[PDB]
């Protein structure tokens, strides 16, 4: 259940990241699961797949501040209440 | 005089020019932006 809420890249890239984001949660997807795994594995993966300096961040209630680089930031929101930030620096 | 009278000849090769052409790159832009998390 992906709610997609700030957008700034292109929509091939969105798909993708969609599908690694859902990816992650099918690697991590048992109450022992810890959000750092799935991180791990979506920066990894845009990273090995769309260049590096990429960063993956995922909570529910935080407050981000950071510098990314323009057509390559995506923010979104989960049915699971998972809020999803991704960007490249 | 003894051997008869040689013949003179003529050869040239061709010789291009020599220019000075001086070009730049530059560095690429970045962007830095700011945003917070939402609830």
């Amino acid at each position: 259940k992906a709610i997609i809420n700030s957008s700034d890249m292109q929509g091939d890239l969105l798909q993708e990241a969609q599908d690694v984001i859902q990816s992650g949660i099918e690697n991590n997807s048992a109450p022992v699961l810890n959000i750092e795994a799935a991180c791990k594995y979506i920066k990894e993966n845009l990273d090995k797949k769309f260049g590096p300096t990429w960063q993956c961040i995922i909570g529910e209630g935080y407050a981000y501040d950071v510098t990314v680089q323009n057509n390559t930031l995506l923010f979104m929101f989960y049915n699971g209440n998972l809020a999803v930030l991704i960007f490249k620096s | 005089r003894n051997k008869f009278n040689y013949n003179t000849r003529e050869c040239q090769t061709i010789n291009p020019s020599i220019r000075e052409r001086g070009v730049s790159t530059e560095p690429p832009p970045s962007d830095t932006i700011c945003g917070n998390i939402t609830q």
